[PDB]
């Protein structure tokens, strides 16, 4: 599959091209409510590049669901095992 | 005109006789009980005595004009919304009750899943009528004060004194309790082929409702009161005359 | 114990007094007034309202001919 | 004609407006008038074929508000139960919630709409004709609405719409998958 | 993945609520259309329920090949496998 340390880096790829905050803010234990502030518009929008680059479908309720950059992490990681 | 209003005021015991009679056999036909039948029917002629007893007392005191045929629909009206009304509220009653709860349970699952609805559908009739307020001729402006008042009362007679009988009758005895315990297995297969299969059905439905407009071309009307009228009015003889 | 809504427990408690107040206020209204079919016969509205350029014009030639100021009529047939 | 279309316009605003305060959801209220209206037009269909054709006494001048003003909201008020029941059901998916509702109405719906539609349709008796067609125009209305726009129209495209159904609220279109019970 | 004693289970539930029949009534061994007296019509409600709780789609097609409920446990097996 794909380490961690991968998912992490590309999401604080496409969070920096969304919203504009530094790759080394997005840390796994970040949450995008309060500590990194990002709406779930963003979210969405985060959404929709991941699923054209890389070729993973997150639906808006699991969206929901998600709170911290970890959480996004290890679902992004059982959709890939 | 005077003929017209005569035969309006002379058929109404004969409606109010055939739909008491109808209502009867219904909801016979619907409960099998006959003591369920006698409490709705107490709950109907409650709401319709207070509808029309409301109506004439404010009518006479010249709070507003009337005609014919806001008196037929204030009774006809007053007792099909109270006959739902009474409905609704023993159904879910019954639904509770079958689905195993006390009757004390029963009673405050009933309320909590039909009050709102009940206030609402009542909400809706009432305000509907009352914009018939706002039209120009007298035939149509003089119903919407009188049946928006029959059928508030109506609604507060039925969301009153419709669970307090309710929580009387069925502590005494098994009165309200469910006299045919079956499901239905038709309206499960109504709900799954509504469900696996909507677009079929609805194509199938929309066609049904778009063929009644067929006989809009063909519409007319006609302003000849003595064809409304039986050929035995006083109007009618002097017109076979001329 | 759960916690039963005022309204419902209201009504289930005092059942007896409300239907009896429901009973005695419609006996009286009922009772006091006469029935609905005389005070419709007493109370009718005239069909046509006064805007109706027809009704001006039957009361226009009422009064100008100094005759009647109604706009009803009736034929008798002999 | 122009008593007519105040009374339309009014009576749908008003029960657009009760739906939706009720519902607290636009898609849904909208649905309700919608399927309401087209039932609507099918009653004057029948009714119009029934008297004009069958009998041969046309219609009134004064039945079609009259007739409209009553359909209008009592259809209205068949599909708001029905809707309401779904809205408590729908916690367990939005097909098997309508199945739940749809179960738990149908016999309820249908004995008071079939009552009413008997009601409306037995002042067919009166020396008045006007006042049968009025009746009986009400009374075929109803029956059209219940059997059909109820029973058929409306969970179809509840089911279409799916989360749309309920916006702008946010609906599960189906839960979170459940493991399979321990027996 | 899931044993059949627990397929079997939730299975036997969802009958109990669509048709009425008691959950010990329900054996691998039974047919749907002789020994339960299920017509294809309940099989669809069981298939839709099926799918709104377990996430387990069963198309129709497939509903008119299963036969007995040992058939309908061996596909969700197979499904899940
Ligand atoms: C759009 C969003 C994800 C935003 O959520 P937020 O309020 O948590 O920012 C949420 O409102 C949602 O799922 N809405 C349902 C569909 C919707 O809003 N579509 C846009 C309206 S045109
Ligand atoms: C509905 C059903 C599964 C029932 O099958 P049965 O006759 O074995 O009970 C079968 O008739 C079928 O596949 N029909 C095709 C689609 C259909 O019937 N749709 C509903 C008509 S509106």
């Amino acid at each position: 599959a794909a380490t961690q340390e991968e998912i992490i880096a590309g999401l604080a790829e496409i969070i920096e091209e969304v919203t504009g905050i530094e790759p080394s803010e997005v840390t796994p234990e970040k949450s995008f409510v309060d500590d990194l502030d990002i709406d779930s518009l963003s979210m969405v929008e985060i959404a929709v590049q991941t699923e054209d680059k890389y070729g993973v479908k997150i639906p808006d309720e699991d969206l929901a669901g998600l709170r911290t950059v970890g959480d996004v992490v290890a679902y992004i990681q059982k959709l890939e095992e | 005109s005077a003929d017209q209003r005569a035969e309006g005021d002379a058929s109404m015991k004969l409606i109010e006789g055939v739909t008491f009679a109808v209502i009867t056999v219904m909801l016979l036909a619907v409960y099998r009980s006959v003591i369920t039948t006698l409490i709705v029917l107490a709950m109907v002629v409650l709401g319709l005595s207070g509808a029309r007893g409301i109506v004439a007392f404010l009518g006479f005191y010249n709070v507003f004009g009337l005609t014919t045929f806001a008196t037929n629909m204030v009774v006809t009206l007053a007792i099909a919304a109270a006959t739902d009304y009474a409905i609704f509220l023993i159904g879910r009653y019954q639904e509770a009750r079958r689905a195993g709860e006390d009757r004390e349970s029963a009673y405050y699952t009933m309320f909590h899943g039909t009050a709102h609805v009940v206030l609402a559908s009542g909400l809706t009739i009432a305000g509907a009528t009352l914009c018939l307020h706002f039209t120009r001729l007298p035939y149509f402006q003089t119903m919407g004060v009188p049946l928006a008042i029959g059928m508030l009362i109506v609604v507060a007679a039925a969301l009153t004194a419709g669970p307090a009988v309710i929580s009387v009758v069925s502590r005494f005895g098994k009165t309200l309790e469910p006299k045919r315990f079956s499901r239905s297995p038709g309206w499960h297969r109504v709900g799954t082929a509504t469900v696996r299969w909507p677009g079929a059905i609805l194509v199938c439905a929309v066609v049904a409702a778009l063929i009644g407009l067929l006989a809009l071309p063909g519409y007319y009307t006609t302003y000849d009161d003595r064809r409304y009228l039986p050929d035995d009015v006083p109007a009618n003889v002097g017109y076979d005359a001329a | 114990a759960p916690p039963r809504p005022r309204l419902p427990w209201f009504l289930r408690t005092f059942a007896v007094p409300i239907i009896l107040a429901w009973v005695a206020v419609v006996a009286i209204l009922n009772t006091v007034v006469p029935t609905l079919d005389e005070v419709g016969e007493m109370r009718a509205v005239s069909m046509a309202p006064n805007d109706a350029p027809s009704t001006l014009a039957i009361k226009r030639v009422g009064q100008v001919f100094e005759e009647y100021d109604t706009s009803s009529s009736v034929m008798i047939v002999l | 004609d122009y008593d007519l279309i105040i009374v339309a316009a009014s009576a749908l605003i008003l029960i657009f407006i009760i739906m939706m305060v009720l519902t607290r959801a636009v898609v849904a209220a909208a649905v309700i008038v919608g399927t309401v209206v087209l039932s609507l037009a099918s009653a004057f269909g029948l009714s119009v074929l029934l008297w004009q054709h069958i009998v041969g006494i046309p219609l009134h001048w004064m039945v079609l508000p009259m007739s409209v003003i009553v359909l209008l909201a009592v259809g209205a008020d068949y599909n708001l139960l029905l809707v309401s029941r779904m809205k408590e059901e729908i916690h367990a998916g939005i097909r098997t919630g309508i199945i739940r509702a749809m179960v738990g109405t149908g016999a309820v719906v249908t004995a008071a709409g079939l009552v009413f539609a008997f009601t409306m349709a037995s002042m067919a008796v009166s020396s008045l004709i006007t006042i049968g067609q009025v009746g009986t125009t009400i009374g075929l209305g109803l029956l059209f609405d219940t059997l059909v726009v109820r029973s058929l129209m409306t969970p179809s495209i509840a089911t279409l719409l799916g989360r749309w159904f309920w916006w702008p609220q946010r609906v599960r279109e189906r839960p979170v998958p459940s493991k399979w019970p321990t027996p």
